[PDB]
């Protein structure tokens, strides 16, 4: 009936915070931006609880970091992207994500200006 | 060796009698594995079923983008410049990966916009589409949205079709 | 930092507005119906400010908007008058309805053909 607690005018969907910023910038300063707002910047962890996120449009930074040595991916946090959430797509040389309507993530190059979401649960 | 993936979409403008407003045909290579009503989500006829292209997770992937590029398409015909839109976008993977990704848009059939994904350049090839190359180059977002998906959704379910071409093979 | 209004279970809150989107398809009667069967109403557009998250939907869906047959003006369910401000109309095909488009369009669609839709519900 409430939805938990979050920033003003910060979108709520069970419990958890989320933020589209138009403003275009790197993933690197994409992050402190989220940062400086005890925020990080996305990450997906469930598609239920994470549902509405196929309902948007365009690409946007998420809070993912690869170890291009087991071509894995991991979030800010430190935490690893769990299997079967995200379909990430390949072309490379990029070492970051942005993420796309219906649970999908772009690898591009991190320096290149992208939209972002930042997320904040509790 | 090069290898093609074609969609020819056809997106109709107030639809007349039985017509359906969007239809998309492909070809694997040059040639033909599926017809796709891509307004009712509809497999018509997916010719070529021995290759098991579907059973594959790039099929629903790939469905999915058929009808987010066919809704799109159809909200662009709608504030244009019944009204046919014929669409075909087209990726090419060469031996090295040099991906080429192109876009090819006509109105009545006499082509009309050519997409370059690769070099991002949109470049006219009739008189009368000098307005539609202006609004879409305008609209980042459309033209973005071409680049991402011929330069990489396509070039993704190319190598997954082709990687399961081969283990049945070798 | 603080409470987003009142809303049903697992929707969307927003600057105080309730949303949900349905990936069942149903003509617009049909849809209207589902939303009042859920204290709330279509869509509504009344402000790109209190509502900019509607810039950030993909795809197109049902909105409580219909035409009047003799002034040719839109309004929505509860009666109000569509303001000059807050939507672009084209028409996409014959109907007296208007499907919802990213970045506040106003889609003309036949009330009649299947669509997802969005419910609301003003806090």
């Amino acid at each position: 009936s409430y939805c938990g607690p979050c920033p003003k005018n910060w979108i709520c969907y069970k419990n958890n915070c989320y933020q589209f910023f138009d403003e275009s910038k790197n993933w690197y300063e994409s992050q402190a931006s989220c940062m400086s707002q005890n925020a990080s910047l996305l990450k997906v962890y469930s598609k239920e609880d994470q549902d509405l996120l196929k309902l948007v449009k365009s690409y946007h930074w998420m809070g993912l970091v690869h170890i291009p040595t087991n071509g894995s991916w991991q979030w800010e946090d430190g935490s690893i992207l769990s299997p079967n959430l995200l379909t990430i797509i390949e072309m490379q040389k990029g070492d970051c994500a942005l993420y796309a309507s219906s649970f999908k993530g772009y690898i591009e190059n991190c320096s290149t200006p992208n939209t972002y979401i930042c997320m904040q649960r509790t | 060796d090069a290898h093609s993936l074609w969609y020819n979409f056809t997106i109709i403008h107030l639809p007349r009698h039985g017509q359906q407003w969007c239809e998309v045909q492909s070809q694997v290579d040059q040639k033909n594995f599926l017809s796709y009503d891509c307004g009712s989500d509809k497999v018509l006829s997916m010719g070529h079923l021995e290759e098991q292209l579907y059973a594959t997770d790039a099929w629903g992937k790939q469905l999915e983008m058929l009808r987010e590029v066919g809704q799109r398409l159809r909200l662009e015909l709608a504030d244009t410049e019944p009204l046919t839109l014929q669409v075909r976008m087209s990726c090419e993977c060469e031996a090295d990966g040099y991906i080429r990704g192109s876009w090819q848009f006509s109105f009545d059939g006499r082509k009309f916009l050519l997409f370059d994904s690769n070099n991002r350049k949109w470049t006219v090839v009739h008189a009368g589409a000098r307005r539609m190359k202006e609004k879409w180059e305008k609209d980042s977002g459309l033209t973005t949205f071409f680049k991402m998906v011929s330069m990489r959704d396509c070039k993704s379910w190319l190598r997954d079709f082709l990687m399961h071409r081969k283990k049945r093979l070798e």
